[PDB]
Order: structure tokens, then sequence, then C-alpha cells
């Protein structure tokens, strides 16, 4: 019952630097290739103060 | 001047301390309260706090802080927000029961300090926090706060001076954590008694987002007083930075348990025996003194002998003035266990919010029960040591390092006898 | 000493509990103290006012603290299991609570401890069979210098002796309650052997009044 496979690429995994190694990298060995963009997470505006607003509805209700 | 002390009864702002005379308002307006206040409100906010900073006094909360500094700090154009003054009467510090004294005895000094004060800094109103345990004094204050309502000395055109406050009394629930002025702010929300983080300082966001200036009971019952007499009056007594007078709680193992005011620079041998009847089997009996309340660390009887009791003369001595708290031990006592029962107390009264004091504080509880016992080795007093520097400076709130410091003053001071207890377990049962 | 909520016949959400209309007047001058937008602030006051009326507090008057204000009941819940005073179990009538803090264990709080245990039968923590009391062992309570001294209810009864305490349950079992002092010579926090101080009659209005005001 174990998992057979009957491909040798299955474990193949190739670290770059950058984006444009990678792509030449590909393009050299041809290698139809797919590129996906770098996800960044956006900066916050973080604010302790806001927690014990006046008037706004960013008061927590405990803590 | 060199030698402070033996204070004369002209010079005492709490008259009536012990009770003997009228409480009431009829009582206390013959005693000079609620006397030219109008001058006083209508003299500016900015006169008041250079009278107040002028005449040099520190917070008697137990921190110290400059008043003058601490209560210009909301001297600032309000932006829509109204202003609170907020005063401290919780009192969970063991050992210290001035501000219970203050409350029940004289309370019109306490609403007129609070008027004065928030003259002083804009306050549309006035938040007495008293401690949950205290009904009597609570209902006390609520009487005296109507009767100077209906003599139109607060609300609406306080005191006849165009001035607009209000004074509240909200009564806790029994929490020492409460005590702390963050936490104090979160708990008359409505929320659970956890301290805040600074920044933001309260007087940028404090109860209910609004600025709020935290005062203690004691610190704000003088102010009338030091409005009136003067500034260079107040600074007349102590050494430099350590002006005015103070209330000590003397108790333990003493002949006369008892509060009194004196001069804040006075030595804490003569305080003890000329106004507590000294201890108990004469002054050689003496072991140990904490000199702050529970907060502070201990120091022997070699220490005792030439030491003062204000900041710097305290601080000095590797421990603190504290809340003025004079807690002494003779010969007859454990003190590994007092310093045990101590670190309960801390353990029983920690709100848990922050990782080292609600862990490490058990721990400590932990290790000193097995000190008390002699299950140990002197190796774990070494990491007791290390534990406790762990825990002080790492934490949201001043509970961490005021459990930190009676250890190490204990071990600093008593780690011979800890061995002894130690060792002496050892052999007797192996 | 549990701070999770177990559903019995005795403590369930369907266990009756209302305020009676003076205290509904009381709670809205609870809430008139208080600026609008921020009525969540008269939750300890109200939640106090309903363990005064009832004696303790069931899931019945938090739920009806919770409804009366607009909070969440999760709010209510954690303000009751944080703070001491309010009780979740129901207590007997006269709730006895000895500090046996530092200060008050140096003057000999145990002797008292073990007085009331011994009159009373029951030991820390326990009731009396017949509900009348309550023994419990608390932290300071702000009358150090009276030390050694208990709290009933409202009342603090101080600078105790054996004798006094078990004077004190004696006539509480009576009906009488007694008058809420130190039991020595001394009245409220002189020192014993006199007064050191204030022992002057006080000034009165204008004295030491500085020029200009
Ligand atoms: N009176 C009592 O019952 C007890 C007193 N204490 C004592 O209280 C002290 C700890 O209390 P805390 O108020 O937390 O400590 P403390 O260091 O912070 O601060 C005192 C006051 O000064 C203000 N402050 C200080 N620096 C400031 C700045 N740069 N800007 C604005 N405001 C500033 C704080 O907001 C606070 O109101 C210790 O000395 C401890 O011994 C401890 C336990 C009980
Ligand atoms: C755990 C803890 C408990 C405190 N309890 C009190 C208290 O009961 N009464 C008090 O006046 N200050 C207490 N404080 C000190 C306050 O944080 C604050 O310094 C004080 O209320 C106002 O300081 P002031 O004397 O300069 O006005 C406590 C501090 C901590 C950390
Ligand atoms: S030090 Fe203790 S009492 Fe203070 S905030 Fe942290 S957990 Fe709470
Ligand atoms: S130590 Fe017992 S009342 Fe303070």
């Amino acid at each position: 019952g174990w998992a057979s496979t009957a491909d040798p690429l299955s474990n193949l995994v190739l670290t770059f630097s950058t984006k444009e190694d990678a792509i030449a990298f590909a393009e050299k060995n041809g290698w139809s290739y797919d590129v996906e963009e770098r996800k960044v997470p956006k900066p916050k505006s973080k604010s302790y103060g806001a927690n014990f607003s006046w008037n706004k509805r960013t008061r927590v209700s405990t803590k | 001047k060199t030698s402070f002390g033996s204070l004369k009864d002209e010079d005492r702002i709490f008259t009536n301390l012990y009770g003997r005379h009228d409480w009431r308002l009829k009582g206390a307006q013959s005693r000079g309260d609620w006397y030219k206040t109008k001058e006083i409100l209508l003299k500016g906010p900015d006169w008041i706090l250079g009278e107040v900073k002028t005449s040099g006094l520190r917070g008697r909360g137990g921190a110290g802080f400059p008043t003058g500094l601490k209560w210009s700090f909301m001297n600032k154009p309000s932006d829509g927000r109204p202003k609170y003054l907020v005063v401290n009467a919780d009192e969970g510090e063991p050992g210290t029961c001035k501000d219970r004294e203050i409350i029940r005895h004289d309370p019109h000094k306490l609403v007129e300090g609070c008027l004065v004060g928030g003259r002083a800094m804009g306050a549309r109103a006035a938040y007495i926090y008293i401690r949950g345990e205290f009904y009597n004094e609570a209902s006390n204050l609520q009487v005296a706060i109507r009767e100077a309502y209906e003599a139109g000395l607060i609300g609406k055109n306080a005191c006849g001076s165009g001035y607009d406050f209000d004074v509240f009394v909200v009564r806790g629930a029994g929490a020492y954590i409460c005590g702390e002025e963050t936490a104090l702010i979160e708990s008359i929300e409505g929320k659970q008694g956890k301290p805040r983080l600074k920044p933001p300082f309260p007087a940028d966001v404090g109860v209910f987002g609004c600025p709020t200036t935290v005062a203690n009971v004691e610190t704000v019952a003088v102010s009338p007083t030091i409005c009136r007499r003067g500034g260079a009056w107040f600074a007349s007594f102590g050494r430099e930075r350590n002006s005015g007078t103070k209330l000590f709680n003397i108790s333990g193992h003493v002949n006369n348990p008892c509060t009194v005011e004196e001069e804040m620079s006075v030595p804490l041998k003569e305080l003890i025996e000329k106004h507590a009847g000294g201890v108990t089997g004469g002054w050689d009996n003496l072991l140990a003194v904490i000199p702050g309340g529970s907060s502070t660390p201990l120091i022997p009887k070699s220490v005792c002998e030439t030491v003062l009791m204000d900041f710097d003369a305290l601080i000095q001595a590797q421990t603190g003035l504290g809340t003025a708290a004079v807690i002494v031990m003779d010969r007859s006592t454990d003190i590994v266990k007092a310093i045990a029962r101590l670190i309960e107390f801390y353990k029983h009264e920690s709100c848990g919010q922050c990782t080292p004091c609600r862990e490490g504080v058990d721990w400590m509880n932990k290790v000193m029960a097995r000190f008390v016992r002699g299950d140990a080795r002197p190796a774990e007093i070494d990491s007791l040591w290390e534990i406790s520097k762990q825990i002080e400076g790492h934490t949201i709130c001043a509970l961490g390092d005021g459990a930190a410091w009676p250890v190490q003053g204990l071990i600093r001071h008593f780690r011979p006898e800890l061995e002894e207890r130690m060792q002496r377990f050892a052999q007797q049962h192996q | 000493a549990l701070f999770v909520h177990r559903d019995t016949p005795k403590n369930n959400p369907e266990t009756p509990f209302d305020f009676t209309p003076e205290n509904y007047k009381r709670i809205e001058a609870i809430v008139k103290n208080y600026p609008e937008g921020h009525k969540a602030a008269a939750v300890l006051p109200v939640l106090d006012l309903a363990q005064r009326q009832n004696g303790w507090l069931p899931i019945s008057a938090m739920n009806k603290v919770a409804e009366i204000l607009q909070v969440p009941p999760m709010r209510v819940y954690e303000v009751a299991t944080f703070y001491t005073m309010y009780n979740r179990k129901p207590v007997g009538k006269y709730h006895i609570q000895v500090c046996t803090t530092t200060p008050c264990m140096l003057r000999n709080s145990d002797s008292i401890l073990e007085a009331i245990q011994k009159k009373l039968g029951i030991k820390v923590g326990e009731t009396t069979p017949d509900k009348l009391f309550t023994l419990i062992e608390v932290e300071c309570l702000g009358a150090c210098v009276n030390a050694p001294m208990v709290q009933i209810n409202d009342n603090y009864y101080e600078d105790l002796t054996p004798k006094d305490i078990e004077e004190i349950i004696d006539e509480l079992k009576a009906g009488k309650i007694p008058k809420p002092g130190p039991r020595s010579g001394r009245f409220s926090c002189e020192p014993a052997g006199g007064l050191t101080s204030l022992t002057e009659p006080p000034k009165g209005p204008g004295f030491g009044v500085q020029a200009g005001l």
C-alpha cells in the first residue's frame, strides 16, 4: 500500500536568488515555465492608543 | 538646618487625623478648610501650578514623582475631549492605612483638593476611586460631598468662581492591582483591572480615552494648604527635593502601632522611639524594618540606626521610601516566613496579563515555600536571585518589581540564616 | 474556587432574578454618573448592587446586567471572575474575612483564626450547617496599625483578641450587630499611650495665609 510513482522530477525543487536567474535557467533547459509574482505584506498603521479611543469604533471590549 | 523632626502642631496639614473633632462641614470649616477658595480658583491654573512646583511636593503614592510637572502635563488646550482628575484611594499596599484615615476623618480636605487640582489643570469632573472594602469611608465621603454640593462649594458655579466641577465616587471590588493608575483607569471603564502600556501616558489617553491625571489622596488633600499657606512654608521642612511633611504608619512588633504626621527627613530611630513608643523588648531587640510597605526591600538593625526617612537617603540605603509604612520585626520573627507570606500575597494579587510576573511570581512563591521548609540548596538561592532579576524590569506594570524587590533584600541581608535553615533541614531529614 | 461554570438546578440561566424598582432607580443614577457612549463603565456598581440585593451572583444577575447595559455577557463574566468581592457561590448571612498578611500575621492573627474555627466548628473556606457563617482568609484590608482585625460584611472589627472575636461571634449569633471599631482602649488610630501629636486645638481659618491671597 505504499505510494508508487513513475515521475523522476517529482522531488526536484531548485532554489534561485532572483527571478531572472530562475527564468534563465528554465529557458536554458528547454522547460516551458510560468512565473508568479512575489506577494509582500503591505505596511499597516499600528497604534496601541487606538484601543482606548474616545469616540471611534476601534475600542477593545476587553484586554 | 541639619536635624529634622519634632514637628509642631501648628504646622500639621492633617488636623483631626485621629477623629477627635467634627468631620462634617461645620467642624471642618472652623479648622481652616474651604477658606478663600474663590481666590485660588480665580487666580488661574498656572499660578496654582507654580505654587505647587515651588513647594517641591513629590507624589505620595510611592513613586515619588514631582507633582508640579505631572500636573502641568495636562496644561494644554483641549481638543474637544473633556479632562479628568482621578484620585487613587485604593490603598491596597500592606502596612499602608493613611488614606483610610484621610477619607474617614477629613473628607472635605479631599474634596477641596479635588476642586483645586481640577482648576489647576482644567478638569471637567473628579472621579474618586475608593477601595471596595471601605464601605463606611465611602459613605462618609458621599455624605461630605452632598454637604459640599448643598452649600454651593462644588457643582454649577463652584465657590462662586464661575467654574463648573463635579465630584464622583466609584467603589472598587477588591483588587490590589487596581491601585495601579492605568489599571485603575481600566477598572473605572468597566473592564478587568489590567494595566495598560505606556506610551500613551494618561495625560494623552486616560479614562474613556480623555486626558486624565491620576493623583494620590495624600498629594491631593495637601494642595489647598499649599496654595493657602504658600510653597516656601512647605519647602521649609525636609531636605532638598524631600520637602514637606509625611504620614507614617508604624506597625508590626512595636509597642504602639499608630498613624502620625511628621517631617519628611525624620530619623527612623527617633520616629519609632518617639511616636510609636519603641519596639517590643527595647531597641536592641530590633531585627528588621521594611520602610515602605511590602513593595520595598527591608533593612537590618545596623542600617536603621543612622537612616533618614526621606526619598534620597532611603534610596542610598538600597531600598525605597514607598508609602511610608514602617513594618517592624523583632528577633522573635521568622523573616523567611514573613517574606514568604509577602510573596504569597503578591501571587494572590497579580492580574496575570503579562508573562514574567504571571509565571515567575508563582515560581518564587514555590521556591520561598521550600525555603521556609528548608528543602533546598544554596544553588537554588542564587537561582532565585537570578529569577528575581529576570522578573524585574521586564513587566508591563510595577507589581513585578514590587514582588522581586523583597526577595532580593531578604537574600542580600539574610543569606546566612537561609543557608543555616537548609543545612539543618538536610542534616535532620537525612 | 473554579473559574468555569457548570449548570446546576440551584444555579442555571433559568434561575429567577430581577431588580426591584428602587434598585432600577439606583441603576439609573449609576448610569447617569457616566458619560454617554460609555455605558459599559457601570458594569461594576450595577453588579455589586445585584450582589447586594441577592447576597450572591448566580448566572442570572450577570445576564440581567448584560441585558440592561447592552454589553456582551462574556464581559460581565470576566468582571465577576476577576474581582474577589463578587460571590459566585451562596455564602452565609455573615461572611467573616480574616486578614493574614504579614503586618497582621506579626500581631498573631492565626490565634484569631483558630479561635473562630473552634467557636464555629468549621475550617477556612467552609460554611456552617445552619447557613449563618462563612469563614475565609483574605489579604490586607487597610487596617494594618489596628492589627489583628477581621471584616464582617461592611464592618471592620479591629484590635481583636480571641476573647473579643468570640464575643463578636456570640453577639452575632444572638442577632445584634456589634460596633464596627477597635476593641482596645484607643478609638481609631491614635497611640495607646496617649496622643503623641495633635494635642493642641486647631488654629482655625486664616492662620498662616500668605499675602496677596
Ligand atoms: N501607594 C501604594 O499603595 C503602592 C505604591 N507603590 C509604589 O508605586 C511606584 C510604582 O508606581 P507607578 O506609577 O507605576 O510608577 P512611576 O515610575 O511610573 O510613575 C509615577 C507617575 O509619573 C508619571 N510619569 C513618569 N514619567 C513620565 C513621563 N516621562 N511622562 C509622563 N508621565 C510620566 C506616570 O504616568 C505616573 O503617573 C513604586 O515606587 C512603588 O513602590 C507600589 C505598590 C503599592
Ligand atoms: C501594583 C501597584 C499598586 C498601586 N497601588 C496604589 C494605591 O493603592 N494608591 C496609590 O495612591 N498609588 C498606588 N500605586 C501607584 C500609582 O501607580 C501611582 O503612582 C499613584 O496612584 C499616583 O502617584 P502620585 O503619588 O504621584 O500622585 C500603585 C502602583 C502599583 C504598581
Ligand atoms: S507585572 Fe503582574 S500585575 Fe503587573 S501587568 Fe504584569 S501580570 Fe499584571
Ligand atoms: S496587613 Fe492586615 S489589614 Fe493590612
